[PDB]
């Protein structure tokens, strides 16, 4: 894919939207994972003048600068490459665009769920030609413990503390649902070392940034020792594990479940919350994928009650062996 | 998400929309057919149902009507009418789905030969729309790419007849700015006719892009989305879209059995669709009512009148065994526990009653911002009412409670309100 690391704990944001308890959310996992400086240089809000906005460092009230042009936000903070895009669905698409013509941006979060399909699929190409690594649209983000997380991933301090994503572990995933991927920072807290990082990808039919391109950056990557894919009905892009398996570019231990094995047992076609979650032929189905995720090597589950004691047992393996 | 739209809503568009050289013929020509039709009105408005002879078929997203026997070909109105006696009206299985034949559309039969019979399909992709032509030829047509007759004619048409080439490229190229203008992602028609008189489109399936419709109104009208076949539209369920479509959260509303006794209502995308197939890995597919989903910090309002709707759809009729509700959940990233749970407490008091009344069993699980006083509310309504209600937290794995409520575990007491 793209950029194999997108985040360390010198990241700076800008957040397009006025989104403060997104912005105070990041500031408290910031602190707690010990960062030098806030992740969030600047707010971009073009319905209000400049001002700046107060928020809190530990106990200490700070002044975040709140920007009504993206330029004026671009040229004062030239150490932000991430933006994280809180832009309603109407506006979403264009200033994606207005943040991909600015070079020091190399990662964008798009939040919104809604955006039309063929607008996505030429952020799509605008991001791939500019090598911007998109993440969304249609979710919360990702997290990356000790160093970034995009708005409210993990929620508020006590979720931080209790599944310890102040630190890293050995464990990422990828998961196309933001609310299980909070499920997912607690189970693999309970079962392993913990999470390297995390990304949502989004529910939408064409994500900005695929599994296998951050499952492919995981496997590029040393502190990561076992990759997690929580896949979803719909479309094929799970079965590009599979294939990375076989050419031998995926060698660190996998897990995947795909969600959506009841459409299966269903009289007739459902279309799921996700805008992607439909399943158009056969190998679309979480039914297929998981048997084929299955039969490349990847370990699979019984059922999503199973996860859990699957990636304990990898995880296990790996420290035995001394990889982990 | 893509929805389907009805064979007679995609050719409207169509025939209002497209901009092509070729000679389209039957503009318009179709009558709606349904068991409470008028007949006589129907011949008022549809004078030319008397002129030529007809085709007739439901238009409900049946795929394959000619190998199922629901299309009839060249008949008269009184051969129409014949045709439909015994189907219109009619349960049927269409593969594995069961529903009633309840619209049916009329058209002129066009005579004309094999020879003069097209395929052409356009559907989206990740990489842009492939465009596949057959007398089978396909082109990708990139993200920013045009399509001009010059390129069809070069990439798709050079097995077709010399005499049809500038008239299917003109009409393709038309057809293909038409896809591209109403946001469209899959558009099927089987058979294009081309004969010496023009271009007839005999056949038509297609997918929009809901999404679309802040862009495409004013050219989309008021689209209908039909369900699938085998399943019937309720008004419930255009009462939560209708919520859904006011705010920024995400309210999804499918009913699947509206007499089964297990109801859902659970937060998110992913959980719900988790919970759904828990419930029948464990199975209860034939008692799930409902499939939906609440997220993206819905109000405690959007959230109590959610919640009033799935009290009210499961107290309609009583069932031997009772009935079970599964309010469940991950761990939310950002959505207000506390406030949501208190819009689905004021729900369960106000519904008090008739919830008793049908044996309601209420199972809890849920993490998120402010939890806590979210899974106290459901305990202090559980006493207040004498409603049945289990409530769990963090340190219960998520779908536990579908085996509680089903019986394959016993309830862990140990764990309330953790
Ligand atoms: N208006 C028509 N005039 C003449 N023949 C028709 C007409 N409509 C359909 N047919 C014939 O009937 C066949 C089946 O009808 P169609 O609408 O294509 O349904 P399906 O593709 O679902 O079987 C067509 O492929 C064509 O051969
Ligand atoms: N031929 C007809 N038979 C029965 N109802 C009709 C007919 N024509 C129009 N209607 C109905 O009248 C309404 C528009 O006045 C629509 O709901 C439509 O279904
Ligand atoms: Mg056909």
């Amino acid at each position: 894919s793209k950029s194999t690391t997108l985040f360390s704990r010198h990241t700076k944001a800008i957040v397009w939207g006025m989104q403060t308890r997104a912005v105070q959310g990041m500031l408290d996992f910031d602190y707690v994972c010990s960062r030098d400086e806030p992740s969030v240089a600047a707010m971009v809000y073009p319905f209000t003048g400049d001002h700046k906005q107060k928020f809190y460092w530990g106990h200490k009230e700070i002044l975040i600068p709140v920007f009504k042009n993206m330029a004026d936000a671009m040229r004062k903070h030239p150490e932000v490459d991430v933006l994280i895009n809180f832009a309603s669905l109407r506006s979403a698409y264009d200033s994606t665009m207005e943040t991909m013509n600015y070079a020091q941006i190399r990662t964008i979060a798009i939040i919104a769920e809604g955006i039309p399909e063929a607008l996505t699929r030429k952020l799509i190409k605008k991001a791939d030609q500019k090598g911007v690594t998109i993440i969304g649209p249609a979710t919360v983000g990702g997290i990356k413990p000790g160093c970034f997380k995009i708005g409210n991933t993990g929620g508020m301090l006590d979720n931080i503390l209790a599944s310890k994503l102040y630190r890293p572990g050995s464990v990422a995933y990828v998961s196309r649902s933001g609310g299980m991927s909070n499920e997912l920072n607690n189970i693999i807290s309970r079962t392993t070392d913990g999470v390297y990082e995390g990304v949502a990808i989004g529910g939408d039919r064409y994500p900005g940034s695929t599994f296998m391109d951050h499952v492919l950056r995981y496997q590029d990557t040393p502190g990561v020792k076992m990759i997690v894919v929580l896949g979803e009905i719909g479309g094929t892009e799970e079965y590009k594990i599979c294939r990375g398996i076989k050419e031998g570019r995926l060698t660190k231990p996998i897990v995947c479940w795909c969600i959506g094995t009841c459409a299966t047992m269903f009289s007739s076609e459902v279309q799921f919350g996700h805008a992607g979650a439909c399943a158009n032929q056969a190998s679309e189905t979480a039914v297929a994928k998981n048997q084929a995720l299955k039969e490349a090597g990847v370990f699979v589950p019984r059922s999503f009650d199973e996860l859990g004691e699957i990636i304990q047992s990898v995880y296990e393996d790996l420290v035995a062996n001394g990889v982990i | 998400s893509a929805k389907a739209i009805s064979e007679q809503t995609g050719k409207e568009l169509l025939y209002k929309f497209i901009c092509t050289t070729s000679a389209i013929q039957n503009r318009f020509k179709y009558a709606r057919v349904t068991p409470d039709t008028d007949w006589a009105r129907l011949l008022q408005d549809h004078p030319w149902l008397l002129s030529q002879n007809l085709v007739v078929k439901p238009d409900q997203l049946i795929k394959r009507r000619g190998k199922l026997g629901l299309v009839g070909v060249n008949l008269t109105l009184d051969g129409v009418k014949s045709w439909l006696k015994p189907r219109l009206g009619q349960e049927a299985t269409v593969g594995k789905a069961t529903g009633f034949l309840k619209n049916f559309l009329i058209e002129p039969f066009v005579p004309h030969s094999q020879a003069e019979e097209f395929y052409v399909c356009i559907y989206a992709t990740r990489e842009g729309d492939y465009v596949l032509f057959h007398h089978a030829q396909k082109l990708l047509v990139g993200v920013d790419e045009k399509l001009n007759p010059e390129d069809i004619k070069k990439h798709l048409l050079v097995h077709a007849p010399e005499d049809k080439k500038e008239i299917l490229a003109s009409f393709i190229s038309g057809l293909f700015n038409f896809y591209e203008d109403l946001y469209f992602t899959y558009l099927e028609i089987n058979p294009l006719v081309v004969t010496k008189d023009g271009v007839y489109v005999l056949d038509l399936a297609a997918k929009v892009d809901a999404t679309a419709d802040y862009i495409c109104k004013v050219k989309w009208g008021d689209i209908e989305f039909p369900p699938p076949f085998g399943r019937e539209a309720y008004p419930e369920e255009a009462y939560i879209a209708d919520l859904d479509a006011k705010s920024g959260a995400s309210l999804k509303l499918t009913l699947l059995n509206p007499k089964g006794r297990i109801w859902t209502m659970v937060a998110g995308g992913g959980a719900s669709v988790v919970y759904s197939d828990t419930i029948c890995d464990l199975g209860g597919v034939n008692e799930l009512a409902n499939y939906g989903e609440y997220s993206g910090a819905p109000s405690e309002q959007q959230t109590y009148d959610y919640a009033k709707t799935i009290l009210s759809l499961m107290t309609r009729e009583k069932h031997p065994d009772g009935k079970i509700l599964i309010i469940g959940g991950s761990i939310a990233n950002f959505t207000n526990v506390a406030a949501t749970f208190k819009g689905i407490v004021r729900a369960i008091r106000d519904y008090q009653g008739p919830l008793k009344e049908h044996e309601v069993t209420i199972f809890v699980r849920r993490g998120g911002p402010n939890y806590q006083e979210g899974l106290r509310v459901m305990g202090e309504v559980g006493k207040t009412t004498g409603i049945p209600i289990h409530v769990f937290g963090t340190e219960t794995h998520m779908t536990a409670i579908v085996g509680m409520a089903l019986g394959h575990r016993p309830i862990p007491e140990n764990l309330y309100f953790q």
